[PDB]
């Protein structure tokens, strides 16, 4: 509830739209088990659709570490420095395409 | 001792959750962190920014002078920024000069010299470059960098810009991290003046208008703690300002500076930056 | 059979594939929860 | 023992070479392989002079030297993951480690 | 009213009769969905990995 | 708090163990060895439930008519005691009729 | 007892991390933060409503203050801002009332003088000539 939580304004970072659009993404992390069933979705994203997005947003360097992990994540990482690392474990492609898009 | 692995293993996560809350690290840069690629992340820095850079060129706008003075000393057990910084601060301390006259045609060569002193000051220089992920893009000796090291680091990425797309492109670039950094913002926070007053009679002794004449408007709770006055601003009946304040005084020094506003043409419904 | 012919390109069947047919296993329906169980049925 | 099989360039002429060593009539593309013996032998001439063994899982299923010839002109490539993906053109914002 | 009730006397029962109809021949067409080979092996999959 | 501080010490587990590598050998002994043996005369457990399974009363009843008569004495108490429980439970007591 | 609860610190922590502002027992002991977090989530999820409501009554109190500046009434203005075919919400009157107060007395003269030429209307019913902020722009 909205006295338990914080608030903020709404803000863009550098006046986001103004002269230009800059997007704030910077990094993506993928960390997937080779040999390992809750990866197994975002194994499928790692073969069809990592070519495929790091060709739509160039400013964007991902990273795809695939280690033994036994939950894979994705840790998105913006230009002011918030980090969200979000967990894909288990999920189909489809529900990390519509994750990775909106990170 | 109940048996099984995984609540354990939870609770050893946010034990090591509450330690990061009680004993937090030290901040250290994201380069000797892991998911890193120093060739990888300067191109897609520019294309980040929608700029061709020269990859030679940009990568020598992150070498501080401090960085290598490190290296060289640590190899006892590369060029510099200091030739890009000096053709990116000089063209974007003449590069901005040049729109802030173009927008204002009224301001006087004293106020456009300090709205170019702020812009690119330290304090609003180093909030771009923070946000724009050069603070992660140098090479430099300390950490976090300091910001006599990252305004000159971010000036040498507008120099770089300079001889890979020339003006046409960087009189863009310019245009949109440090112009659009004024929007919101008041004149008189950015150059500050002492007794606008003085500053009021000259500039109308420049245009040839006379004296104006301190008068008081309107007024409420002259004997409280709590007034407000209005103190009008006539030049020949006829008033160019008007400006409230806690006390007379606080608001003929406001009058002032709403005249010069007005005179400038630095006012708050003032025609706003054609992108 | 073109059954079998999909079989090449699936993986070996272990004991981790293993899985009945749907309709074979109904869910067993116990007390607990604010549905099942407050007077429990 | 690896199990990169490449189909050469002159598969249809090995291929003539060798029904003709198993028996030599015309329309030699559709030789039905009913006999045991006739099939045993043209399948281990083939293994051995390619290197590129018939799976019992398709061993059936060629009755035709016909069914033959285009399991022999079709490529297998094995390849590890990482070697499949870093071969394969990745665009340079995209870096693929693999601890493994 | 535009007409009696002499006048629209059976007047819908052409697409009342076949409103129902529909309605019976939805009711009579439950069964058991078809069930395939491809949801049964399609759980193999839950073992694939990469080489 | 009964949370512990410490994550317990490892389980490995042999899954190449003599137990497991041949689990289920012989399980088809019936079917494919001329049926001189059923598989349930491989289970090994106690003598009065080899090839049956029953609920609690009837595996109480017939533990008490095979293997009853050697049963030790409190041991034995308690069987009848359970039985003219669960005769009591089953067959007077529940929801359905 | 073959398997019992290790992840219960866990399902205490849920309810326990809404309720860590609160005053009294009702932050620590869970029993009595359990129905305060319930409580306060039933609070949250009703002020939805009336989030709406009380803001539109201060909406409605904010236009009444500065249409009583220039004069006019709350529903003589609405009203009659309807009338001039202005559909401008509460929200937005209540904006130039505050913020662009110039707009705000040249809206409370349009619904005024919509006002008076609707009672110099009606004054002479039957067939007389609308007044010019009475035409509607009709839409087809
Ligand atoms: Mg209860």
């Amino acid at each position: 509830t909205a006295r338990g939580t914080p608030s903020r304004f709404l803000a863009s970072v550098l006046h986001n739209g103004l002269g230009r659009y800059v997007q704030q993404l910077q990094r993506l992390s993928f960390s997937v088990s080779r040999d390992g069933a809750s990866s197994r979705g975002a194994r499928e994203f790692v073969e069809r659709e990592v070519i495929d997005f790091a060709r739509r947003n160039p400013g964007v360097v991902i990273y795809v570490n695939s280690r033994p992990c036994c939950v894979p994540r994705v840790v998105a990482e913006y230009l002011n420095g918030a980090v969200r690392e979000e967990s894909i474990h288990c999920k189909s492609v489809e529900e990390i395409s519509t994750l990775v898009q909106k990170l | 001792v109940k048996k099984g692995f995984r609540a354990a293993f939870r609770f050893q996560k946010e034990l090591e959750r509450q330690r990061l809350l009680r004993c937090p690290p030290p901040p250290v840069r994201r380069s000797e962190k892991p998911n890193w690629d120093y060739h990888a992340e300067i191109q897609a820095f520019g294309h980040r920014l929608q700029e061709n850079f020269s990859l030679d060129l940009l990568k020598t706008a992150f070498v501080n002078s401090c960085y290598i003075k490190s290296e060289e000393a640590k190899r006892q057990q590369l060029k510099s920024n200091q030739e890009l910084s000096e053709q990116g601060t000089s063209f974007s301390q003449t590069c901005l000069t040049q729109f802030l006259e173009d927008e204002y045609p009224d301001m006087p060569t004293e106020g456009i010299k300090n709205l170019v002193d702020f812009l690119t000051g330290e304090e609003v220089v180093c909030h771009v470059a923070r946000n724009l992920a050069v603070e992660q893009l140098t090479l430099s000796e300390e950490f976090p960098v300091p910001p006599a090291v990252l305004q000159q680091t971010f000036f040498a990425v507008i120099g770089a810009l300079l001889q890979s797309s020339g003006p046409e492109r960087t009189a863009l670039f310019i245009r949109d991290f440090l112009i659009t950094q004024m929007t919101g913002k008041e004149l008189f926070e950015m150059w500050k003046i002492i007794n606008p007053m003085g500053l009021l009679v000259e500039e109308l002794k420049k245009r040839n208008v006379s004296a104006p004449e301190s008068r008081l408007t309107r007024q409420s709770g002259g004997t409280t703690a709590l007034p407000l006055y209005f103190v009008g601003l006539y030049c020949d009946k006829k008033l160019i300002a008007e400006g409230p304040g806690e006390t007379v005084l606080v608001a003929e020094e406001e009058a002032a500076r709403v005249a010069l506003r007005k005179l400038y043409g630095f006012t708050e419904n003032r025609r706003p930056w054609n992108y | 059979a073109r059954a079998l012919d999909l079989l090449r390109g699936l993986p070996r069947v272990s004991l981790a594939n293993l899985k009945p047919n749907p309709g074979s296993k109904k869910p067993e329906r116990r007390p607990r929860g604010r549905r099942r169980g407050r007077k429990c049925g | 023992r690896s199990r990169a099989y490449t189909p050469p360039e002159d598969l249809q002429s090995r291929l003539e070479s060798y029904v003709k060593e198993v028996f030599l009539p015309s329309n030699w593309q559709d030789i039905s392989l009913e006999d045991s013996r006739l099939k045993f032998n043209l399948l281990a001439h083939l293994a051995d002079d390619l290197g590129h063994v018939v799976p019992n899982s398709r061993l059936h299923q060629m009755c035709r030297v016909r069914d033959v010839l285009d399991f022999y002109n079709v490529p297998i490539q094995d390849r590890s993951k990482f070697d499949e993906l870093s071969a394969s053109n990745l665009p340079p914002n995209l870096k693929i480690t693999w601890s493994y | 009213p535009y007409m009696t009730r002499e006048q629209e006397r059976g007047h819908a029962a052409v697409r009342r009769r076949e409103a129902f109809e529909a309605i019976k021949a939805a009711a009579t067409s439950k069964f058991p969905p078809h069930r395939f080979i491809a949801d049964q092996l399609d759980h193999l999959n839950v073992t694939k990995k990469w080489s | 708090i009964g949370i512990r501080l410490t994550l317990p010490p490892p389980k490995v587990v042999d899954r190449w163990n003599e137990k497991r590598a041949m689990f289920g050998v012989y399980d088809n002994i019936g079917i494919l060895g001329n049926f001189e043996k059923h598989p349930k005369e491989l289970i090994r457990g106690p003598i009065w439930l080899r090839g049956w399974k029953g609920n609690e009363l009837q595996r109480c009843i017939r533990k008490r008519k095979m293997v009853g008569s050697r049963m030790f004495a409190d041991d034995l108490h308690n069987l009848n005691k359970r039985i003219r429980y669960l005769y009591k439970h089953f067959n007077r007591h529940g929801k359905f009729r | 007892l073959r398997n019992r609860v290790t992840d219960r610190y866990f399902r205490i922590q849920e309810v326990l991390k809404h309720a860590r502002h609160f005053r009294g027992r009702k932050n620590r002991c869970y029993r009595l933060a359990v129905r305060t977090v319930i409580r306060a989530f039933v609070k949250c999820t009703k002020a939805r409503y009336l989030k709406k409501k009380n803001m539109r009554t201060l909406w409605i109190n904010r236009i009444t203050a500065a249409s009583q500046e220039h004069g006019l009434k709350y529903p003589a203005l609405i009203g009659n801002l309807v009338k001039c075919q202005v559909e401008l919400n509460r929200k937005v009157l209540a904006d130039l009332a505050i913020y662009e107060p110039k707009t705000f007395k040249s809206l409370a003269a349009l619904a005024s003088r919509r006002r008076h030429e609707g009672f110099a209307a009606a004054l002479g019913d039957g067939k007389e000539p609308e007044g010019i902020f009475s035409r509607v722009v009709q839409y087809h």
